[PDB]
């Protein structure tokens, strides 16, 4: 009776945006993404790939409940570096090892098959 | 009002109308008494002091300042070329960027002075 | 070169050139819309501390327009007081609000039991709360006060 | 398209300037308004006149 | 008669809790019924909010009237009972 | 069971005032006795002028008032505490007022309670 959609778990809404960032004023060079409809299969990878990172000095995430789907992100970045940038850097980084995987598992697929 | 206007300034609170335009105007209102050509005295002794002054050292052009009682947040810029010239007066409005005579805005009372001599230099 | 302390110059503030030497010197704190407005805009306060053996002396001034020609006063700025109004901003070294209070101490004088305004919160300032009838907090708010500006001046190695 | 009524305005049957003047009139009373003082909270304002 | 004089007051000079939150109430509820506000509102628009701030500046205008058990009463203005 | 927490209002001060280091204090005897004294008989429980109500309001304070005496004592004070001026003016003010918040609110239906 008081049991949501399921596909309210993925599908984002026409007025709510997937992306929204804000500044932390209380320590420099600091934002907070909010991340709509997603989890921690996104937020884990870009949060441990970050903190790889020599010029990102602070990352984390939280899911405030887990009846709603989305998560929140603190990222901070030296003086340098803007914080938006190291995000972006993540992501592609991402990409491209999951590109080398998929093509030596295809390759060593044909091979053993 | 989320905005106020005085003349051409905006501002966007009472305080910060204060502070910028105010206090400024108090400012160049003290400077413009300190100031050495300076008289609070009536019109009418300030005009007596000038014609006294100007006949007694004739080879010079003498000019004072004075409140404008009739026009307030005013001045009255009077100078006497020589004893033979009528006195002229000037108005000069006291602005939060300095005074303002003949539409020029003169940040303090030495340029005020310097861009009196010059305007009658040049129209001379 | 004494340190220099920056008053906010808005009518509202709580601390005033009027009644900013009696508080932060003398410990009590008077109402300053009571007390009449000061024509100076510098004044000179003395601090005495455990952390060190002479008292201090320290300028305070309220408008940094006449005050600030060089760059190099903006090294001797030690505390800012602000009433949460941006417009305070506008000839200072940073204009911005936010990264003058990472690069600079602020603080934000309110009575007791008055709401925090919207932009406080949002910037990295310091609270510090009078109350309006019992009088023997003032001194430990000044402690307060003097023990965040004391840490900033160990903190720069200050000779005195 | 008010006056609906064929009411005889002759000058000499009507008396045209009472009417006249009692409908100015009342037009001069619809023109009534409304008004009150106004209340600020500031520390450097007073409810006072320019003399005071 | 049942009044008692400003001068000889014996009752406590703190607001209680019950008086604090019954005017509070009140007052929420006079300006929820388009009563005129003696303080400057920011940008507040709750009642109950407006109603505080003006308890923390002492610009309410109500006054408590105390009883005692006998019948006679105190009258206290909200601008001279202190408020935590 | 008494009101009025005399320990942590005096590990307050000497956290508040830097009441540590072996420097000697301002704080002369007779202010001492002369502020103990008067905190003694500012202990407002009930508001009167009548012998009837001031033999009532010390009989009400007798054994937070014998507390406070054993608390603030002047050898104590001086050594264990070490107290200064500006520590023990806040020391008095802040037991004055804890005790006035202390009282029980007319109107409190204790019956039920």
């Amino acid at each position: 009776m008081n049991a949501p959609d399921r596909f309210e778990l993925f599908i984002l809404p026409d007025d709510v945006p997937k992306l929204k960032i804000t500044p932390d004023s209380r320590v420099p060079n600091c934002i907070i993404i909010k991340f709509e409809r997603e989890d921690h299969t996104l937020a884990n990878l870009l949060r441990e790939e970050l903190a790889l990172y020599p010029d990102v000095t602070f990352v984390a995430y939280k899911v405030e409940h887990p009846l709603f789907a989305n998560f929140v992100m603190r990222l901070q970045t030296e003086e340098g570096t803007r914080p938006k940038q190291a995000l972006e850097r993540a992501c592609a980084s991402i990409i491209n090892k999951l590109k080398t995987l998929d093509h030596k598992f295809n390759e060593e697929w044909n091979i053993k098959n | 009002g989320r905005v106020l206007l005085v003349g051409k300034y905006r501002y966007h609170d009472l305080d910060e109308l204060l502070v910028e335009y105010v206090n400024n105007v108090a400012n160049k209102v003290e400077l413009m008494v300190s100031h050495d050509k300076f008289m609070s005295d009536s019109l009418d002794y300030v005009k007596e002091w000038l014609e006294r002054y100007s006949k007694a050292n004739g080879n010079r052009s003498h000019y004072i300042f004075t409140f404008n009682r009739k026009a307030p947040g005013w001045f009255f810029l009077l100078f006497k070329l020589n004893p033979t010239s009528e006195i002229k007066i000037w108005n000069v409005k006291a602005l939060p960027d300095g005074y303002l005579l003949a539409n020029n805005v003169y940040p303090d009372t030495n340029s005020l002075c310097n861009g009196f001599k010059t305007l009658m230099s040049s129209r001379r | 070169k004494e340190p220099i302390i920056v008053l906010s110059p808005a009518a509202s503030s709580l601390v005033r050139m009027s009644n900013v030497k009696e508080f932060l010197q003398e410990g009590k704190f008077l109402d300053p819309s009571k007390e009449p407005a000061s024509s100076s805009n510098l004044l000179a306060i003395q601090r005495k501390s455990s952390r060190f053996k002479t008292p201090i002396k320290l300028l305070v001034v309220d408008n940094v327009e006449k005050l600030f020609t060089k760059s190099e006063y903006w090294d001797r700025v030690v505390a800012i007081v602000t009433t949460g109004k941006d417009w305070q901003f506008k000839n200072y070294k940073y204009k911005d609000p936010q990264i003058l209070f990472q690069k600079f101490n602020g603080f934000y004088f309110k009575y007791k039991g008055d709401a925090v305004p919207a932009s406080v919160k949002s910037w990295n300032v310091k609270v510090l709360d009078i109350d309006r009838v019992e009088r023997f907090s003032d001194r430990q708010v000044v402690e307060q006060f003097w023990d965040t500006v004391e840490n900033t001046l160990v903190a720069k190695r200050y000779k005195s | 398209q008010v006056a609906g009524l064929n009411v005889n305005r002759n000058p000499k049957f009507w008396d045209i300037e009472s009417e006249n003047r009692d409908r100015q009139e009342e037009i001069d009373k619809q023109r009534e308004e409304s008004r009150e003082s106004r209340v600020i909270k500031h520390p450097f304002f007073h409810n006072m006149k320019s003399k005071e | 008669e049942l009044a008692i004089l400003k001068e000889e007051r014996t009752t406590t000079p703190y607001l209680t809790k019950y008086e604090r939150a019954r005017i509070l109430g009140t007052r929420a509820l006079q300006i929820s019924m388009n009563a005129p506000v003696l303080v400057d509102i920011e940008g507040e628009t709750d009642p109950l909010q407006i109603a505080m701030k003006e308890l923390s500046q002492r610009k309410i205008p109500l006054v408590i009237r105390r009883y005692l058990p006998d019948g006679s009463y105190e009258d206290w203005g909200c601008d001279e009972l202190i408020v935590d | 069971p008494l009101p009025v927490n005399l320990r942590r209002i005096i590990q307050n001060a000497q956290q508040i005032f830097h009441l540590d280091r072996a420097k000697a204090s301002d704080l002369t005897i007779p202010e001492i006795i002369h502020g103990v004294r008067d905190l003694c008989k500012k202990l407002f429980v009930l508001r009167g002028e009548n012998e009837l109500i001031k033999e009532a309001q010390q009989n009400a304070t007798s054994l937070f008032q014998c507390l406070v005496r054993a608390r603030l004592a002047t050898r104590r004070i001086l050594e264990e505490f070490r107290l200064n001026r500006d520590a023990f003016e806040w020391v008095l003010g802040t037991i004055e007022a804890q005790f006035q918040r202390s009282l029980v609110h007319p109107g409190e239906m204790v019956g039920v309670i």
